[PDB]
């Protein structure tokens, strides 16, 4: 965790997780090109074993 | 800079009186080299001579 | 951050760094003094409903 | 011409008008160029 290496690395595990159903929430402010802010449900593989091909 | 020996660094100075467009030009600046804002506070608790380098 | 309303409240605005208060950072300044006698009317009103006015 | 009246009027009532305070000024007068022209006088120290 001490590198920038995990931060990239992390979210690409976020982006290409395949259908993984071992999740973890992530809440988030995200906002619209509209001008406002809606919350964001983001999900990330929760600690486990994932496979990927 | 590499043919003369000069460090390849630069700095700038924005000065004025307040509300005539330093901070917000900066941000468009950056909007506009595409490169990203990392905002330093040196009053800050934390933060030493060699963490700072 | 965008989408953000921000309320402050002082008893001496000569306090104030004029820094602090600009247009950008305080885009309403606002007075709210002492009675009136149309604020005094509309208090013993609302207090009293149903007298002569 | 007229942003060239409104900047001439602006100069004429104040002396130091900082960029964030027309921004404001505008800000009141939304959609309304005339009203903006006319109001000038508001902005006086
Ligand atoms: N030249 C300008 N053109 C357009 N908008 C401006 C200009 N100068 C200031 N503003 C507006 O004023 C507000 C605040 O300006 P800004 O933050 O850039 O001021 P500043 O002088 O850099 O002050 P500070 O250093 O305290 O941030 C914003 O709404 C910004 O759009
Ligand atoms: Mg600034």
């Amino acid at each position: 965790a001490r590198d920038r290496s995990y931060a990239w690395l992390l979210s690409w595990l976020t982006r290409h997780s395949t259908r993984t159903q071992h999740l973890s929430v992530e809440t988030s402010y995200l906002q619209h090109e509209s001008g406002r802010i809606s919350t964001k449900f983001e999900f990330i593989p929760s600690p486990g074993n994932h496979f990927i091909w | 800079y590499i043919d003369r020996g000069i460090p390849y660094r630069r700095g700038y100075l924005l000065y004025g009186p307040p509300g005539c467009g330093k901070s917000s030009f900066i941000t468009a600046l950056a909007g506009e080299l595409e490169h990203s804002i990392c905002l330093l506070s040196l009053t800050d608790s934390s933060l030493s001579d060699d963490r700072l380098n | 951050t965008e989408a953000r309303i921000v309320f402050m409240t002082t008893n001496y605005i000569d306090r104030l760094d004029p820094a602090l208060i600009r247009p950008g950072r305080v885009d309403l300044k606002e007075y709210v003094g002492y009675c009136s006698h149309w604020q005094l009317t509309q208090m013993f009103q609302r207090f009293y409903p149903g007298q002569a006015p | 011409s007229l942003a060239e009246n409104f900047a001439e009027h602006v100069l004429k009532a104040t002396s130091e008008i900082s960029p964030a305070q027309v921004q404001g000024y505008f800000m009141l007068y939304k959609n309304d160029p005339m009203g903006a022209v006319h109001n000038i006088e508001s902005l006086r120290p």
